[PDB]
RNA sequence: UUGACCUCAAAUCAGGUAGGAGUACCCGCUGAACUUAAGCAUAUCAAUAAGCGGAGGAAAAGAAACCAACCGGGAUUGCCUUAGUAACGGCGAGUGAAGCGGCAAAAGCUCAAAUUUGAAAUCUGGUACCUUCGGUGCCCGAGUUGUAAUUUGGAGAGGG
RNA sequence: GUUCUUUGUAAAGUGCCUUCGAAGAGUCGAGUUGUUUGGGAAUGCAGCUCUAAGUGGGUGGUAAAUUCCAUCUAAAGCUAA
């Protein structure tokens, strides 16, 4: 099997041989759109330990989006309010720029599904990723059980509401005291420890 | 019930109850604790003393159920044991028949030497024991079995 | 605000609390639905027991380490000590739980006997369709239930070997808080010479 | 709707009153006086046959 | 662990028949195979060696183990990483020009 | 010259799909101040209102990189309790969980990582026919830059 | 309850011996900054920078080094009540 031999070689990011790929593909990259179609996935071994799938009805989109924090709008710097909340500058912005470009790939081709994406370069002011996006409606999907899942409608813009890998490492889902706040979801964790529970017979 | 308080008593009078020189007002010195340290401190000194400060050291993440230890004195020693029972254990003192009580299962840590104890044989099994708790054991010709 | 002298309270109704107040009023209404979804569920599921058969299990936690529970699963091991495959004793009733061991015997040998005490008291019908009915029990936990083990026993002789039981735990005690004291001691003076 | 409407008895007293409504159902002093007509009947408490 | 019976010491607990259960399956997570053996050694003849690794191998030979654990400590994430990096890095020079 | 391959386009091409509404409940982003602290700036109000994006009849979560330190528990959720507790905070005002225990309800699973290599065994589409939420035959195409079967750590596989 | 079709030298389960046993990377982790949390020498999240390992890694509620133990198997996904 020759995918343990790329997955062993994509972890060297920093060897002659990536870097000089690296500086390569991010010019091309950037000559492209924002957003475009990709013919097939850079790393074929990322792709497809994802949930890619090499037949028809998975499409690949490249999406790079802009590198930094988020600026809060409040023009000419004013807050109007505390200085606590006066912080212009170094707002974080707590979805990942993954999610961000999940988000903006779903947009564009709204007849999709996203599955998952990753991480395939950067520079200083973009950083580009691979989106894995299922087509619902084709009868490969609708069929083939092992992938029909998604054709059903709770699945309906999935990185919009955070349930993609990305949106769930940026919602803090995972199990242990360390995301006791967020565990089941922030604000229904919020509203159980936060309503007056009365029975008919007082406690 | 409101037909038992006092604002159907004072129905007709201007300031029910109120005065007309206080003039009940929505809160005139404060909400809830304010000024503990400012202009409360002569009802926080006096019926509250220690509130302010720090004593101990800190306990990050205490379970409860780590220092569970319930305490059973040399008292009764007995309720364990049922009613029907405990008499024809109480009137055969002896040994080789000494009864044994598992204050574990009955939900007690500790065992503590408060109370007195008749002259009877009583094989004792207890997570602890006080130190002259068991010496009044011994002396009733029991034994105190250290369980876990 | 502070005045007459009252126990500090501290009530925690500073926030919209009426927009997030909770009535149940429906506690006479979602028990009878519980009942209504329990018959229902029953006759889908014809003449199983409504609930699958799970083991003897003790607990954590020394506050309740003296007590036994109700468990999840059969816990593998003991599957295949009782006769039958783990897939096979899904689709008779007995739940399975693959991700916790065996290290008790006591333990063990109380939920192989369950195990075989329950396939002593099933009826279970060939796949054809002959039907021989065997009217519903409509709980397996109170065909089994779970009992707390015998320890010891009434009465017994008093053993008297005069350890104190009291100087035990003051030793017992002393010598782990001086534990790690003591392995320097072993260590301090072996590198001599 | 948070008004408290239900109220908490406890079991033994809610057991007591019971008892003594039972015990009501005595001699007619009370039965006469909480409106039954029942004068002309043979006794108080009335057992009659399981056939009913 | 034989415990001794009692609340407290060093073997605190209830004295039980042990079992020793079979040891699962997900626990040897750690070594992988001797094709992942060979598949990591190829990878790295062909990469080659990082700026960061190049850098160290510059400072054992020159100004010890000591302090490339240093550059390893800052340049990686824990201490006990470095350790490890550093005599992989070892390993390197000692296949290079020992023998 | 001719025929492929790769990438990128065009068409009122063949067949589909996305928008908007609703929005009580749900999943996220964004985000105040009045107020409280008898002033006020941290704090509090509040990880709230308003603003924006996306679903369903529930959603979300979910079969441990968990809780535990025990004679060990055993996916998730909810209720009772833990508990106004551990802890946080001009340690002021105030804020504030979680493990265990009882109960409701119970259900488990599969992809990547392998050579089928004595046979791409896989699938969309078009067309013809038929018992038409599809089936069979044929013909193009997708696909070896990997579609099926087997395997998912509780194991499992090659073999005997 | 009845009835028509035999799927198949098909598929599945269990015993013993032998050799193996592949398991997710700009990710874990670390520094810093902002925000958030009861989480307090930093609970979660995000930006930037550095950047892993394979008898390894994460966690074990006080920062660090050293020596053990316990416990799970992350960086992929589905699922009623």
């Amino acid at each position: 099997g020759a995918y343990k031999y790329l997955e062993e070689l994509q972890r060297k990011k920093q060897s002659d041989v990536l870097r000089f790929l690296q500086r390569v593909r991010v010019w091309e990259y950037r000559q492209k759109n924002v957003i475009h179609r990709a013919a097939r996935p850079t790393r074929p071994d990322k792709a497809r330990r994802l949930g890619y799938k090499a037949k028809q009805g998975f499409v690949i989109y490249r999406v790079r989006v802009r590198r930094g924090n988020r600026k809060r709008p409040v023009p000419k710097g004013a807050t109007y309010g505390k200085p606590t909340n006066q912080g212009v500058n170094e707002l974080k912005y707590q979805r990942s720029l993954r999610a961000t470009a999940e988000e903006r790939v779903g947009r564009r081709a709204a007849n999709l599904r996203v599955l998952n994406s990753y991480w395939v370069n950067q520079d200083s002011t973009y950083k580009y990723f691979e989106v894995i996006l299922v087509d619902p409606q084709h009868k490969a999907i609708r069929r083939d059980a092992r992938y029909n899942w998604i054709c059903d409608p709770v699945h309906k813009h999935r990185e919009a509401r955070g349930l993609t890998a990305t949106g769930k490492k940026s919602r803090g889902i995972n199990k242990g005291h360390k995301f006791n706040n967020t565990k089941a979801g922030r604000r229904k964790t919020w509203k159980r420890q936060n309503t007056l529970s009365l029975w008919r017979y007082r406690k | 019930p409101s037909r038992f308080t006092k604002t159907r008593k004072h129905r007709g009078h201007v300031s029910a109850g109120k005065g007309r020189i206080g003039k009940h007002r929505k809160h005139p010195g404060g909400r809830g604790m304010a000024g503990g340290q400012h202009h409360h401190r002569i009802n926080m000194d006096k019926y509250h003393p220690g509130y302010f400060g720090k004593v101990g050291m800190r306990y990050f993440h205490k379970q409860q159920a780590h220092f569970w230890k319930p305490v059973l004195n040399l008292d009764k020693l007995w309720t364990l044991i049922p009613e029907d029972k405990r008499d024809q254990y109480l009137k055969s003192a002896s040994k080789e028949t000494a009864p044994v009580i598992d204050t574990l299962a009955a939900g007690y840590g500790k065992i503590l030497g408060k109370g007195r104890i008749p002259n009877v044989p009583v094989i004792v099994k207890a997570r602890f024991v006080s130190k002259l708790a068991e010496e009044k054991i011994r002396a009733a010709g029991g034994v105190v079995e250290l369980i876990a | 605000a502070i005045s007459k002298n009252l126990p500090i309270l501290k009530n925690h109704f500073r926030k919209h609390w009426q927009e997030r107040v909770k009535v149940h009023f429906d506690q006479a209404g979602k028990k009878v639905s519980r009942r209504n979804a329990r018959a229902t569920r029953a006759a889908k599921i014809a003449p199983r027991p409504l609930d699958l058969l799970r083991p003897v299990v003790r607990a954590p936690t020394v506050k309740y380490n003296r007590k036994v529970r109700a468990g999840r699963g059969f816990t593998l091991a003991e599957v295949k000590a009782a006769g039958l495959t783990a897939a096979y004793a899904r689709t008779i009733g007995i739940a399975v739980d693959h991700r916790r061991q065996n290290r008790n015997q006591e333990i063990f040998d109380a939920n192989v006997q369950r195990l075989k005490e329950y396939q002593s008291k099933i009826i279970v019908f060939p796949r054809n369709g002959k039907a021989p009915e065997a009217e519903q029990v409509l709980s397996a936990a109170a065909t089994f239930p779970i009992a707390q083990p015998a320890t010891d026993v009434e009465a017994r002789a008093v053993q008297d070997n005069g350890e104190s039981a009291f100087r035990t735990l003051r030793l017992a005690r002393s010598e782990k808080k001086f534990r790690g004291i003591r392995e320097k001691r072993a260590r301090e003076k072996a590198e001599a010479e | 709707t948070w008004r408290k409407w239900n109220v908490k008895v406890n079991h033994n007293e809610k057991r007591y009153a019971t008892a003594s409504a039972i015990a009501a159902t005595a001699v007619a002093s009370l039965v006469l006086a909480r409106g039954h007509r029942v004068e002309k009947i043979p006794e108080i408490p009335l057992v009659v046959s399981t056939d009913l | 662990t034989v415990k001794t019976g009692i609340a407290i010491g060093l073997n605190k607990g209830k004295k039980v028949t042990s079992m020793t259960p079979a040891p699962k399956i997900s626990y040897k997570k750690g070594a992988a195979s001797n094709r992942t053996k060979f598949v990591r050694s190829l990878v790295r003849e062909i990469a080659g060696l990082s700026p960061y690794e190049r850098r160290l191998i510059d400072l054992i030979r020159n100004s010890g183990e000591k302090r490339a654990r240093k550059v390893a400590k800052k340049r990686l994430g824990s201490f006990t990483r470095a350790k490890a990096k550093v005599e992989e890095m070892n390993n390197i020079i000692a296949a290079s020009r020992r023998h």
